[PDB]
């Protein structure tokens, strides 16, 4: 099995809106990027920006690793299930930057979103647990 | 009327804030506290300032008007 | 619990359902497509 490279980087893509709320007067800024990673290496495999790719790369294998430390030391931390598929999502402050970053369901791969500081984390988590639901086609995704 | 509103989640996280809610985020610590009625509506107040609780969905809804 | 005439147990409960049917609205992403290959 392989990634439809187009269609996962549209699907990154489309993660990337930002709420506009008008029951409230409430608006994010759009995420500042969207990626899915290697739980091993932390690679990236794909991704969309709404900075610079020198700087995905950093962040990934960072929160790649924290994700790491904290799924097997014996911060925000929100038990997830969709569809009987259990997962985790991890929320993480790098440095003026709100991301939120989840396993995609017995999988080797993570789905991470990096928002500005202003982008609350209670809707980070949120939006990544919608998105994770729209990837049952990555779940059980094996290197 | 209404000075402002916190969302927020049963992680104390805020899902969104508007008016003096955005200005008064650290409230999220005693609000988060509050025990709710059976149907899950409270009211508390630090100052002048009336905090409507509501709770549904693991989400508590604040907003904020005068006394 | 008391009730409010600055704003009433009626329109909290219905301001926060529409907070929260707005953010799950918002929250569909649609795929352009099957995301492996193959088929």
């Amino acid at each position: 099995v392989m990634l439809h490279s187009k269609n996962v980087k549209g699907f990154l893509e489309n993660t990337l809106k930002p709420y506009d709320l008008h029951s409230v007067d409430f608006k994010t800024s759009s995420l500042q990027s969207s990626m899915i990673i290697t739980a091993t290496n932390g690679g990236i495999l794909s991704y969309a920006t709404s900075n610079s790719v020198n700087n995905l790369k950093m962040m990934s294998l960072l929160i790649k690793d924290k994700w790491s430390e904290d799924e097997n030391d014996t911060n925000s931390c929100y038990p997830v299930e969709i569809d009987s598929f259990k997962t985790k999502i991890y929320t993480y402050e790098m440095e003026d930057l709100h991301t939120c970053v989840a396993q995609i369901p017995n999988s080797d791969l993570l789905l991470l979103f990096i928002a500005e500081g202003s982008f609350p984390y209670g809707l980070l988590v949120i939006k990544i647990e919608r998105a994770m639901r729209e990837l049952t086609d990555l779940f059980g995704y094996k290197l | 009327d209404i000075k402002g509103t916190i969302a927020f989640d049963t992680h104390g996280n805020v899902i969104e804030s508007t008016g003096v809610g955005s200005q008064r985020i650290e409230d999220i610590g005693d609000l988060s506290k509050v025990t709710l009625d059976a149907e899950g509506f409270a009211q508390v107040q630090g100052d002048s300032l009336l905090v409507h609780l509501y709770k549904r969905n693991d989400i508590t809804l604040a907003v904020y008007t005068s006394a | 619990s008391p009730d409010s005439a600055k704003i009433s147990k009626e329109q909290l409960k219905k301001l926060h359902s529409n907070i929260l049917n707005e953010i799950f609205s918002q929250s569909q992403v649609n795929k352009p497509g099957p995301l492996t290959v193959p088929f």
